[PDB]
RNA sequence: GUCAACCGAGCGUUGAUCCGAGGAUGUCCGAAUGGGGAAACCCGGCACGAGUGAUGUCGUGUCACCAGGCGCUGAAUAUAUAGGCGUCUGGGGGGAACGCGGGGAAGUGAAACAUCUCAGUACCCGUAGGAAGAGAAAACAAAAUGUGAUUCCGUGAGUAGUGGCGAGCGAAAGCGGAGGAUGGCUAAACCGUAUGCAUGUGAUACCGGGUAGGGGUUGUGUGUGCGGGGUUGUGGGACCUAUCUU
RNA sequence: GAGCCCGGUACGUGAAAACCCGACGUCUGUCUUGAUGGUGUUCCCGAGUAGCAGCGGGCCCGUGGAAUCUGCUGUGAAUCUG
RNA sequence: UUUGAAGAAUGAGCCUGCGAGUCAGGGACAUGUCGCGAGGUUAACCCGGGUGGGGUAGCCGCAGCGAAAGCGAGUCUGAAUAGGGCGUAUCCACACAAGAGUGUGUGGUGUAGUGGUGUGUUCUGGACCCGAAGCGGAGUGAUCUACCCAUGGCCAGGGUGAAGCGCGGGUAAGACCGCGUGGAGGCCCGAACCCACUUAGGUUGAAGACUGAGGGGAUGAGCUGUGGGUAGGGGUGAAAGGCCAA
RNA sequence: ACAGGCGUAGUCGAUGGACAACGGGUUGAUAUUCCCGUACCCGUGUAUGUGCGUCCAUGAUGAAUCAGCGGUACUAACCAUCCAAAACCACCGUGACCGCACCUUUCGGGGUGUGGCGUUGGUGGGGCUGCAUGGGACCUUCGUUGGUAGUAGUCAAGCGAUGG
RNA sequence: CCGGUGCUGGAAGGUUAAGAGGACCCGUUAACUCCCUUUGGGGGUGAAGCGGAGAAUUUAAGCCCCAGUAAACGGCGGUGGUA
RNA sequence: CUACAACUUGGUAUUGGUGCUCGAUACGGUUUGUGUAGGAUAGGUGGGAGACUGUGAAGCUCACACGCCAGUGUGGGUGGAGUCGUUGUUGAAAUACCACUCUGAUCGUAUUGGGCCUCUAACCUCGGACCGUAUAUCCGGUUCAGGGACAGUGCCUGGUGGGU
RNA sequence: GUGUAAGUGCACAAGGGAGCUUGACUGCGAGACGGACAUGUCGAGCAGGGACGAAAGUCGGGACUAGUGAUCCGGCACCUCU
């Protein structure tokens, strides 16, 4: 995918199941949106690519903070 | 979302209540709006609230207050405080909208947005004195005569 | 130089041929990077200089892409932004193995076979380094008054065990050793700070008491960036508060 | 078929320049305005985390009574009688 | 190799050279030999120009029975010394009991394992050698052939005579009829060209799929050229399980 | 997931489009290529002259007003319409309701037509206040013209698109 | 020809996952009441809490079921006797 | 036979507001305790010597209703001092006041939920217009219009499934 | 005739009948058969505690041979094992 933005929730690689096995991946992704914010700050709407979880993060914690944290990272926003 | 209330809404109460509300209410609708603020500390929330009250009711205005302010926008000199060095004549920062506002609160008294203050036509940056504009109406706009406080 | 002779013409005691380290030159393709291209071949721009009666021509340089910093502008549109223009530094690809993270089979064995095994091997990816990774206890142990970061080797052990309890897989603690740095640096409470979004007791408060001018070291908030203080386990630390006070 | 012919060995010599080791003096900081201990209570001790549930990986361990380590979602706590 | 091959069962043209039970590992079992002997021996490692010295962590023996606790030359089961199972190197000498097959208590004789090495078999590894069809991963290939796209070119020559149009008859007006023009057609005969039906030959070929004489289509669902695209469980296919570099 | 898949600007790509040469001779070997002759298409200089317009200014336009005639028309307010605010009179099966004679187990409960305020209710017309409408103008004023102000400015050699 | 299989439609029912629930019990034990020799060992009740497997109940599609559909796959019979 | 893709169902995060309707949970006054002695459905139960009335009560017709239809409590209104005190019968006493409150049916208050009618602010728009842009059926951004807590995506789950 | 196929046996009855009744037990087992191996078959005799019988003595299923299925993995009751 894109990837996640905020945190690094990539995917993973699961296998086998119940009923005699078989061995057998299925990405287990990670639940990441298309929602939008504001920045009050510059004057903007800017979208991400950011899990409900990570949502969760702004809501607690703000959106100037994580664009900061991303900025670290340098992911190109 | 434990958040405290700034205005009046349905099935909630008045401004400066205290609610428990649903997570995506307080996401999507008040929190983005100014309208209300996250419960996370006492007398944070507390000042926060005050402010943000106070500053609510005294943001408005309506199409004839723009009718008049745009005849009450040529005020006195409204001077800005500044920190910076004069050797060669440069600015150390760039000086914010809230410092110009609160400049014509203590001045003038308009306690106006600033949003809508044209600083980009004020070109801060270069010691002198900037002219300003605001849009104030849909077409009438007014001007304000500015001066700098040498440094 | 040579396979590799032949011929011709020469140099060398004024130190040749030869050997070593550094420099210079370094056509064209190639990450290839001015644009383009069927790889090594076609066309140009800009500044300067050479050249013709002028054009053509020639020479020296430089012009790609992105990431970041700085600088100018801030389109719809108001704030202002994406973007645009200039400059500065990086990266770009190759490599024989060795490493770490991720993905990841199958023939085979099971006298068939799917679970299992072959193997987390081959191979693929992303990034490295001269080595890597791990690494300072939210660990082991068993009432012994014990050990004291990690890694790699020997043993424990083909054992305890696991397993269509079938084929087969398979430790660790502990013990002896190599090497020793039983290593260091931070965040938070708390202050001093620049600030930045807010407001206005507009005052008995900003500080060492007190003698006090002010009348706010903004009055009180709140995160930000800087500086102190603080780095622990038998708990420590910041407030507090006595004592000697190198 | 060479100890005594040649090349060379045992052995001792040798570097203007460049490169690598330390060695130094520069240069750079850094503690110095300090410490040892006392004493009774408030405050802090790394949060979308640890934990629990659902699918999964790998650990001697094939879901089994199955800890510890972990990946994605969902939910989601306290600071030392922790 | 076969019950049985001189065998009309296989293999070998001839010579010369090359070509198949191997190695690892303190692995396992059995057995020779050597050192030690109720003891035996070291591993990693350290020091050693060398093959040598050290290194006690470990392993094998020295007591077993029992699922286990646990007990101990006895122990387990069991209510039981009441029989049995396992064990107490073995033999030797005296006793008591029975001859249901011998046992039980004494005394002495006194227990032999381990580490190197050689041989044989054996376990894990390609495991005496050669031999598949075929499974999987990553890539190369549409210059042949299948289809499509873009753009050009080629189809001698001769016949038939549709629609329409005109004139005339006919009409009340038409429908209808004749003469002419026009010159359509997945039309006709036939070369180039594209195919390939029969037949003869060729069949260690001229040819790794052809030739001779005849044959089908031959203005169209055409043939062909230049450039290009689709790629492997996938393509493409006027579909035969055909074609995708003999 | 990463590798990488698509793709706009753009840039490459003829098998096509546009673009200027024909004949003869020559060597042992080349030839619309060299030679002979006659032609053509790009650009480039020097000079010759016919007309040239910038400067002179030669002609030829508009701005746009102070404003006058009549007329969108916040509009002070006027020509015609209904309905119902409170609502006017006439009457009609009335929630409680005041209440003629009687059905009715012999009676405490099941009713009827005329009768009365109320008019939870129903029909009809007239003084009626709120209403907006089309018509003509006044303020604002937009349409028609005398001075003016084609005066100061403006178009006029050319080349002229990377655009239509 | 609508029985069998399939397609479309419609839910009165029966079976029906996950999830939400968490009755009742079983582990542990703060605290008591007896047993005994004595240097507290062995028995019972055993609060809340933390845990274990957990029911009752509410649960959709589907399936069973009700009709239609064959230019939809498909299927189309015998003995006897009488002129 | 086992399994996977793809499709599909539901729960959940994204993901919310108001209204109505249908459930049970708890704070709350409430309907309601037929054993004979007998006014006799005797609410069991702990203080217990008057009993609430008059901040307007018997018997009462009627608004009401259950119903174990003998009977039950309730209210417009007269009534204006009435039943009653262990009334005595008893395991048990009033159904006197006060009350821990259970086998009950009703109903306010926090809820916990679902379904339905809707608003928009998340979200979606290969719908439009403008900008970056000179060129761009791309992409992004603003805005208009619309849809709309549905859909899409993630995680768990059931089903069909020779398509593999 | 012998519960049920056939054979070997049964009159000395193992056939037929009547009374008590649970040995259709527990802990073992000398020596033997048969034997690829695992399986399979009988077994006198000892001990507790019983039945029947007056006692001797017989009874560890049925006149005998068929009537059933290894191992692994789970389930129930009891144990003074962990």
């Amino acid at each position: 995918s894109a990837h996640c933005q905020v945190t690094g929730r990539g995917p993973g690689f699961g296998n086998s199941v119940s009923h005699s096995h078989r061995r057998t991946p299925r990405r287990w992704d990670p639940n990441i949106q298309n929602k939008t914010y504001y920045l009050p700050s510059e004057g903007r709407r800017i979208r991400l690519r950011v899990s409900a979880k990570g949502i969760k993060v702004i809501d607690r914690d703000g959106i100037e903070a994580v664009v900061a944290r991303m900025r670290a990272r340098g992911e190109k926003y | 979302m434990k958040l405290i209330l700034t205005a009046e809404v349905e099935h909630l109460g008045a401004a400066g209540d205290t609610v428990e509300v649903k997570d995506g209410y307080g996401r999507n609708y008040l929190l983005p709006r100014g309208l209300a603020i996250v419960a996370s500390r006492g007398a944070e929330r507390q000042a926060e609230e005050i402010r943000r009250a106070r500053e609510s009711k005294v943001i408005r205005d309506i199409e004839h207050a723009n009718e008049l302010k745009t005849a009450l926008e040529g005020l006195g000199d409204v001077t800005l405080s500044v920190n910076a060095a004069g050797d060669t004549g440069k600015l150390f920062g760039s000086v914010t909208a809230a410092d110009v506002v609160n400049a014509i609160k203590k001045a003038g008294g308009p306690n106006l947005d600033k949003r809508t203050v044209q600083l980009a036509k004020a070109h801060i940056k270069s010691v002198g004195t900037h002219p300003v504009t605001v849009k104030l109406h849909t077409g009438v706009e007014a001007k304000v005569s500015l001066n700098v406080v040498a440094q």
